[PDB]
């Protein structure tokens, strides 16, 4: 028996992972192939031949018939390697070519050994042999003949390549067997169908099993997870998620009878939350006495990448409002249909260095300032308050303020006075912009954004790179860009309606519709690339910490923890301020003492009094010279915080040139 | 209006369009043209086929006083197939139990009628409705027939043989019962063998159960071909849904019509590959398989008419086409470049180091080789096989730019490239394009007379493009005189003898393969030059051909135009020996390309053409003759003004198709004059091992696959159009009774937008189906293609349309809907609001027929464009007026229509509700369709239903209603005290089909409405003298039938096909 | 509303803009769509020379 | 304005759209005419006073 699943699997690695247990089968017999290496050849493949031809070819490979290449030099060094210490010459070569090989000191002068050499193949002796120019098709359906086959490249596809001579001359189953590419040869091979075709995170077997289902979706045997379950039985990687979707929809009890009124799916929450919060296949109640949102639908709607429904495939972008046209107040949750692991480490995050991250005007910042205030896996706090900047604060250290500077830019519009009247001009019953209006007045507010507020957000920035590693939201894409700001960018979008956000809350200091309208202003100075899903950033900063937790707890929190930070030489007239903070299993801080770390210099300006109850400590500023941290520097397996200010354990201080220090226990 | 404002916005924010095909789509055309997905058509079920589950409603009082605990079977925890319950109905759900390899995304899930059903019929066309309940009721048609779509492709899979096992109980006969997979499978025995239960009580369930007959459970049939094997098809006893099983009946038909054995795959490989490969086929006893991949003529034809009205005037999406096989050709092609033999050759010519001019080296520049010149010849070579879209024409840039002299040497090679690369080429003016490249050339020296001043001997040849461009003096051959022009007598009758001569070839199997041309037979390809089968498999340079005998006369021209009186004395004797040396050896030139494409390149034609993602597509060639030459090959997509006849609407409505596009003519003459052969060549060797890789593939069984899809969906739309619209075509309506309104183009499109997105969210697909139909009016349809020549006399092709299985499917799940509206949640007829006070038992699903009264009842007033109230003055009634003209009060029987009441929905509310609460009017509300909930109650209290009907009176609107509230009384299977209860809403026909059984484990029901088990529908019980076979599908569904399962399996073809390398 | 969603990293610009963009989307469109057409950018040594 | 407001119908853009498709590019030297006629008929959302 072999089935097939849609991630690379190594025997001796995935065995660890489990890795079958991962998408939803309950589990020996179950033994693992090793396709690693058919990946990378693979990637090795595509680029000299199209994709069909190495695709379709592919797909005509039993994974059972065991077998292997052989790869030798090309003709001169073959005939070379004859010629030299071993006699391995097979018996398929030329009666005279073999005698005038088993000669000494063979030379140009010998007219008898170079003509038959130069009309001498390769092909008259091994038979079947792969030159460049056959199709990949029939590398594989020769390899499915013999065992071993005979090869003059490189570039083939399908099971190892072993070599024929010294590189001097060139220039075990069981009953149930799984792999990573679905077989046709036999008639019982199979395909898992857990998971579609568009979550697979390779780019390459996701490339490969589009073209599979395109073409022989007819005679593929296909299985579900729950049939795989049946069929069976009658270090700790972080970063790793398993993540499901919620099958929900919502329903409408007025009294007594209830009605469905849409069927919604929300797609890639983690299943650990899930799990942690204790929810089933019940109805629930998502709304409180005030008609917020009940502090668990809101995370589970911010960890997700997705919300639309299943009659059409639209996005569906829920109510936050209570307001009835349509409220969302009660979840029938339905049932879990894919399950897949996701590397929650993204692309963008590369060296260790502040997130600037944009959100729109009317999203959620009052709610999830205060929950992610308030969340403590382990002995250290993962974002507090007090790392976070607000998108507001970079306009307020100014005469009067870039709000109440654009409040009063009806000045300067013929017909236009008493902002009520801008308002009302602008916007018509909709509260939908006219589309020239809003643009002359943009003609307007466009130097006040950027002659007058750029600046001062350069240098606010730059103070905020200075005195710690930070998290910035922004409103626009284009306020990070025309300030020079240093960090991750990151475009943001939350799965609610931020129009209607705008009327809810009062004491807005201000016309109410006026920031709707200062809302449409900063979503149009953005550019037109597209936002990645706030819980692509809420997933990176929850889930490792609490998978964390599951592995590192309580093994001792002397011997866990460590910490990163700059160190200053004690020769000082009147030190280590911290930079991350790390907690990881002990042989992980063990293979932490090394990787010095040197190659890392900074300038700390080190003066201030006494602040807070906390003991003796001076807000300190460092400026990195030097290149920033990597992360693979750090660890794949050890989490560590994002933010941190920064602070030594009276007198002065000035520019020392400091520099790393691991410490631990 | 601050509040108010909110809700208008996020009611303009919800109105999206569901279709953003704004955007250009022929980056993807070229992607589907070149590689198109095949449909998923066999998927397997291993459950049970039904779509209607009894769901109970209120449950039965299991303690009671009037009779012990000891009489239900309930007590005992016996399962039953029935819920044991006071009141149960039948609902609808497809695909409970369905153990399917995956779903088709299609699910008509219906809530119990005590919920609410509303959103089922709000799905299509309520862009501009408020409220979540109500809905449009000139929206009912489409919606029931977007539901009964949905409801055919739900079901459309296969039954599968899963494994039986004999009972050791002895409540049967040792019958052979079916045992279902699933995580939990020990509670569907009860619910699948009704009559497998013992028979305790005088229940109606056991009353039902021992009033049967008993043989007639589990398997009862088999087909036993092999020892120990799967046995391929049973014939069981189980609870089913007779209309389901006459769907997957009918599936399961098309598909065993489809189906293939192995023998005729080899016999088809062998004859596509024309024997230069083998393939074999095993002699042996069949496991019976089913491999679905024969399919008609016709549904071929139309997919290759919608892929040609695809590619409309672009020459973007073909050029891939073309440079793909380019690449194809020249995998397996024997021939190679030899770029030196030309460099070799001219090295030995006689001449001088003193002129200044040298014919020798002036040919080496003109005529460079650079190895990619192949190229820009093999894409001449493919545009063989496509001359109605691509019409293959030569290079601007390879033209000699405004004239140029024949004295000069330049322009003298420059004519000798055109002249040999010109018979390649599929334009139909290349003839007069050679002809005019020399008279081009030959201006003030010779002259010929012309047609006007505009098309004059000066004018450039490129601009001759139109087969009437062409002059008099060209077809009349003796108006160029032949002493003033001799020479341009001399060529125009070497065009008119040594042109070349069109042929054909044979490719195909019309047998496996549906044949894909029109406008020529089937089985034949046409080919622009002559060919003679080779009689030798070691080839050897020969002289005997049409493209060396025009390389010769050309030469032989030039030589004549060298040894011309008037132009031999402006040269020297040196020069003139050297040019005729030159072109002596330019004849005799020694190159495999005119033999190849005489003998070998029609063979290899022919072995591609099948097998090629973009079938063959050709009109007929033709030399030389201007009567006989091409144009516009059109399309049509549609009809017009009132014409139903395709042939007769073909040709006012039309779209020409078809590009020009753009060859070199160097590099097409270098790879005619160089080319050479391997050095040991034989073809049956050489062809052997070239073709052997290209047919292990299952692409064009794919395709064929695809096709039955693309000629489905487009009846299947035709069908469903014309259940709103007015077409042509000549269909069977149904569904009257339902009202909608006088659909237009714009709801035509939109209706036709969601037929082909559900369409394609079952069968598995993503990409472009039906939308080049969708694109304008899919109320009148058709399909046909025609062309004419210059003569104007047209040939056209109507293909027929061939039998659809989804369109039949949908009219007869449509003609068990005219009788089994109740059960999708639909009422029919009208209803009468009026007060009914008394302390019976009737049910207002099946009113007494004192109350009810219609338009021939005497004494009732009639209401309909005339809605004018008269108010009350000092104490009198006010008054409103009849349809003839009266003035009557607010008393008595009326009838309105329900448009009349939506239009005045507040004013009629302060008028009328007053007096319906408290007075003497009843009033009928004539609507033809209603959805409807079920509010109960408890017999024994009070119960006024004016709460229910002042909210529906309130709610309804000019745009939706909301669903119509009863109150259905509970029934007791013991006597009641009565209580008075108030009912406004009744029905008018019977509307009592949906319930199933009234006190379902109990003795007999006493009070209120009873219903015992249907006897009419499980027939097959109940009645001995049955056969097995009978359904009376029209009328009832019957729940109950024989379906048979099978357990065949679908290898694919090269686990079947070997190929013996 | 002149764009579309994301194909990968990229948004389409849907040909009904108002804006003057389309004009120059199509010139960038034309001329990729007649480079890929020509024959020389496909042998592998006009590759190697372009890496050279 | 007040007959533009009144109308039921509303002029969209997508029907030529759908239709002769910018791209087209029958020759190679110059612009084809479907997508000469585009560049005359702008089919944008400007006005249609």
């Amino acid at each position: 028996a072999y089935i097939a699943v849609p991630a690379v699997v190594d025997s001796r690695s995935s065995e660890a992972i489990g890795l079958l247990e991962s998408f939803g089968v309950d589990a020996n017999d179950v033994s693992y192939q090793d396709h690693d290496y058919v990946v990378d050849q693979l990637q090795y493949m595509l680029d000299g031949y199209e994709a069909g031809d190495v695709i379709d070819a592919l797909v005509y490979r039993n994974w059972l018939h065991h077998s292997v290449y052989c790869l030798l030099p090309p003709k001169s060094q073959l005939l070379e390697y004859w010629k030299s210490n071993p006699s391995v010459i097979p018996d398929n070569v030329d009666r005279r070519l073999r005698k005038r090989l088993m000669l000494k000191k063979d030379l140009r002068k010998d007219d008898e050994y170079n003509q038959l050499a130069r009309a001498f193949k390769i092909s008259d002796v091994y038979a079947p042999l792969i030159s460049s120019t056959t199709s990949p098709m029939t590398m594989i359906q020769n390899l499915n003949q013999g065992e071993i086959v005979y090869t003059t490249t490189d570039r083939v596809i399908g099971a190892r390549v072993l070599l024929y001579a010294p590189r001097k001359y060139y220039a075990p189953h069981s009953r149930f067997n799984v792999g990573t590419f679905p077989s046709i040869a036999t008639p019982k091979c199979s395909v898992m169908s857990g998971v579609d075709i568009e979550s697979i995170p390779n780019e390459f077997i996701k490339l490969f099993y589009q073209r599979v289902k395109s073409i022989h979706a007819n005679i593929l045997n296909d299985i579900s997870p729950q049939i795989v379950s049946d069929m069976i039985n009658r270090h700790v990687d972080v970063y790793r998620v398993d993540v499901v979707n919620v099958l929900f929809e919502v329903v409408d009890v007025a009294d007594g009878l209830r009605s469905v009124s849409r069927k919604l799916i929300m797609h890639t929450v983690p299943v650990c939350i899930l799990e942690l919060l204790g929810i089933e296949i019940a109805d629930y109640c998502i709304r409180q006495e005030d008609g917020m949102f009940t502090d668990w639908f809101l995370l589970l709607t911010m960890l997700s990448d997705g919300l639309t429904d299943r009659r059409t495939h639209c996005q569906y972008l829920i109510n936050p409002s209570s307001m009835p046209p349509d409220v969302i107040l009660n979840i029938s949750i339905t049932g879990f249909i894919n399950r897949h692991t996701i590397d929650v480490m993204p692309d963008v995050y590369d060296f260790i260095k502040p997130i600037g991250a944009v959100l729109p005007k009317g999203s959620f910042k009052s709610t999830i300032m205060r929950v992610l205030d308030s969340i403590s896996v382990l002995g250290v706090k993962i974002m507090p308050r007090a790392h976070v900047v607000d998108s507001d604060e970079v306009g307020e250290q100014m005469e009067p303020t870039f709000e109440h500077a654009v409040m009063e830019i009806y000045k300067g519009i013929a017909g236009v006075d008493s902002l009520d009247d801008l308002t009302k001009w602008v916007l018509n019953s909709d509260l939908v912009p006219h589309d020239d209006r809003l643009g002359q007045l943009f003609q307007a507010f466009l130097p006040l954004a950027k002659d007058l507020l750029a600046p001062m957000a350069r240098q606010f920035y730059d103070n905020s790179m200075s005195e710690g590693r930070l998290l910035t939201f922004a409103h626009a894409d284009s306020e990070l860009l025309n300030a020079n700001y240093f960090g991750h960018l990151l475009r943001l979008k939350i799965p609610y309606i931020t129009e209607v956000n705008l009327m809810i809350r009062k004491n807005r200091e201000g016309g109410e519709l006026f920031q709707l309208v200062l809302s449409y202003l900063y979503k149009m100075y953005a550019t037109s690339a597209q936002p990645k899903w706030f819980g692509s950033l809420l997933r990176l900063l929850i889930c490792p910490w609490l998978h964390m937790e599951k592995l590192i707890g309580e093994a001792d929190p002397a011997s866990t923890s460590a910490e990163i930070g700059w160190h200053v030489p004690r020769e000082q007239l009147m030190g280590f301020i911290p930079y991350v903070s790390i907690r990881a299993p002990r042989l992980v801080i063990e293979e932490l003492m090394e990787k010095n770390w040197g190659q890392y210099h900074a300038q700390v300006i080190v003066t201030d009094q006494l602040v807070v109850g906390e003991p003796r400590r001076v807000s300190a500023k460092a400026v990195i010279k030097g290149n920033h941290l990597p992360v693979k520097l750090i660890s794949r397996f050890a989490c560590f915080t994002l933010t941190s200010k920064y602070e030594m354990r009276t007198g002065r201080g000035a520019a020392y040139n400091a520099r790393l220090a691991f410490r631990s226990d | 209006e601050i509040q108010r404002h909110i809700t208008e916005f996020i009611s303009s924010w919800q109105n999206h369009p569901i279709v953003q095909v704004s955007a250009d789509v022929e980056n993807r055309k070229t992607a589907q043209l070149l590689h198109a997905d095949t449909p998923r058509l066999v998927t397997w079920d291993a459950g049970l086929c039904t779509s209607f589950k009894i769901v109970p409603i209120v449950p039965a009082q299991v303690p009671q006083d009037v009779l012990a605990y000891t009489f239900f079977t309930s007590s005992y925890a016996i399962q039953s197939p029935f819920p044991e319950a006071a009141v149960s109905r039948i609902v609808v759900h497809t695909r409970w139990a369905s153990n399917v390899d995956f779903d088709r995304d299609s699910s008509v899930i219906m809530a119990p009628p005590t919920e609410n059903n509303i959103h089922l019929f709000k799905q299509l066309l309520n862009t501009e409705t408020l409220s979540v309940r109500g809905a449009n009721p000139l929206m009912f048609r489409a919606n029931v027939l977007h539901m009964l779509l949905e409801f055919v492709l739900d079901n459309l899979y296969l039954n599968r043989h899963t494994g039986f096992s004999q009972d050791h109980t002895p409540f049967t006969e040792g019958a052979n019962l079916r045992s279902l997979p699933g995580p939990d499978a020990e509670k569907w025995y009860s619910i699948m063998y009704p009559t497998r239960m013992g028979t305790p009580n005088v229940s109606k369930i056991c009353n039902f159960v021992a009033s049967c007959v008993r043989n007639r459970v589990g398997r009862f049939d088999r087909a036993q071909m092999m020892n120990g094997a799967m046995s391929e098809w049973v014939d069981v006893f189980e609870t089913s849904d007779a209309l389901t099983v006459s769907i997957r009946g009918r599936w399961m038909a098309r598909l065993a019509r489809m189906n293939i054995n192995p023998t005729e795959i080899e016999w088809a490989l062998t004859e596509c590959a024309q024997g230069y490969v083998t393939v074999t086929s095993p002699y042996a006893p069949s496991v019976n398989r089913l491999m679905p991949y024969r399919i008609s003529n016709a549904e071929r034809q139309i997919s290759q008419i919608i892929r040609v009205m695809n590619i409309g005037n672009n020459a973007t999406v073909i050029q891939p086409v073309l440079q793909d096989i380019s690449v194809l050709l020249q995998r397996i092609s024997p021939l190679q470049i030899d770029p030196t033999i030309i460099s070799n050759t001219m090295s030995t010519v006689s001449e001088s180091t003193t002129q200044t001019l040298s014919p020798a080296s002036s040919i080496l520049g003109k005529l460079r080789p650079s190895n990619s010149d192949f190229s820009s010849f093999r894409v001449a070579l493919a545009g063989w096989l496509y001359n109605g879209v691509v019409t293959t024409v030569i290079d601007d840039s390879s033209y000699p730019k405004d004239g140029g002299s024949v004295t000069s040497l330049e322009n003298l090679w420059d004519f000798f490239i055109l002249a040999l690369a010109l018979p390649l080429t599929t334009d139909p003016c290349a003839p007069v394009k050679a002809f005019m490249t020399l008279a081009n050339m030959m201006v003030g020296f010779e002259t010929i007379p012309m047609d006007n001043q505009i098309y004059t001997q000066s004018r450039r040849a490129s601009a001759f493009s139109t087969p009437h461009t062409w002059p008099r003096c060209f077809m009349n051959i003796q108006l160029i005189s032949p002493i003033d022009a001799p020479i341009l007598r001399q060529w125009a009758e070497i065009i008119h003898r040594y042109w070349p001569n069109p042929s054909q070839i044979r490719y195909g199997t019309p047998n496996v393969f549906g044949s894909a041309n029109l406008f020529t037979p089937p089985e034949v390809l046409l080919l622009p030059i002559d060919h003679q089968p080779a009689n030798v498999t070691t080839p050897t340079l020969d002289f005997t051909n049409e493209l060396t005998n025009w390389r010769a006369r050309v030469c032989e021209l030039m030589k004549n135009l060298v040894d011309n009186q008037r132009y031999q004395p402006g040269w020297t004797q040196s020069l003139v020996s050297s040019m005729r040396g030159t072109l002596g050896k330019l004849k005799l030139i020694k190159s495999m390309t005119p033999m190849y494409l005489q003998q070998l390149a029609p063979v290899e034609l022919a072995v591609i053409a099948p097998m090629l993602p973009f079938p063959p597509f050709q009109v007929p060639y033709v030399r030389l003759d201007r009567d006989r030459v091409p144009t516009m090959v059109g399309v049509t997509r549609q009809s017009r003004d009132t014409i139903t006849q395709p042939a007769l609407s073909l040709s006012t409505t039309n779209t020409t198709v078809g590009v020009p596009l753009a060859l070199d003519a160097r590099a097409i003459t270098v790879a005619l004059l160089s080319g050479k052969y391997p050095p040991d060549l034989v073809t049956n060797v050489w062809y052997a091992d070239a073709i052997y890789p290209m047919y292990a593939d299952t692409e064009v069984f794919s395709n064929l696959q695809r096709d039955v899809i693309t000629c489905e969906a487009v009846q299947t739309l035709v069908t469903l159009v014309a259940q709103i619209s007015e077409t042509q075509y000549p269909v069977d309506r149904y569904l009257d009774w339902i009202p909608s309104l006088r659909a237009s183009a714009a709801t035509a499109a939109t209706f036709a937008e969601w037929v082909n997105t559900s369409m394609k969210t079952a069968f598995d697909l993503s990409d472009m189906l039906l939308e080049p139909l969708l694109s304008g009016d899919p109320r009148m349809t058709q399909l046909a293609i025609q062309y004419q020549q210059y003569n104007g006399r047209t040939f056209n092709v109507i293909p027929e349309m061939p039998g659809s299985v989804i369109a039949d499917c949908v009219q007869l799940t449509a003609e068990v809907f005219n009788h089994e509206y109740n059960l999708f949640g639909i009422a029919r007829g009208d209803i009468i609001i009026g007060r009914v006070q008394s302390t019976h038992l009737w049910s207002p699903l099946a009113p007494p027929p004192d109350l009810v009264f219609d338009r021939d009842t005497p004494g009732v007033h009639i209401f309909g464009r005339d809605c004018r109230i008269s108010f009350g003055m000092n104490g009198a009634a006010p008054m409103i007026r009849d349809e003839t003209g009266m003035m009557v009060p607010f008393e008595g029987n009326w009838i309105f229509p329900l448009a009349l009441w939506q239009m005045n929905t507040r004013y009629f509310n302060q008028q009328f509700d007053a007096w319906i609460k408290t007075g003497e009017l009843r009033i009928r509300i004539e609507m033809g369709a209603y959805p409807y909930m079920l509010h109960y109650y408890d017999p024994r209290q009070y119960a006024n239903a004016w709460n229910l009907t002042s909210a529906w009176l309130e709610e309804i609107t000019p745009t939706s209603i909301p669903s119509v509230p009863f109150m259905v009384p509970i029934s007791s299977d013991h006597d009641i005290s009565s209580a008075p209860a108030v009912q406004y809403i009744i029905s008018t026909e019977y509307n009592d089909r949906s319930l199933f059984c009234t006190n379902s484990s109990s003795p007999q029901t006493i009070a209120g409405p009873d219903k015992h088990i249907p006897v009419e529908r499980y027939n097959i019980l109940t009645n001995p003298d049955a056969p097995p076979t009978q359904i009376q599908l029209p009328e009832v569904v019957d729940l109950y039938n024989v379906v048979t399962r099978y357990a065949y399996e679908t290898p694919p073809i090269t686990a079947v096909v070997m190929g013996v390398p | 509303k002149d764009w579309t969603g994301p194909i990968g990293e990229i948004r389409i610009l849907k040909d009904t803009t108002s804006s003057i963009a389309r004009y120059l989307y199509r010139t960038w469109y034309l001329a990729a769509a007649r480079m890929a057409a020509q024959p020389r950018t496909w042998d592998p040594l006009f590759q190697a020379i372009m890496r050279s």
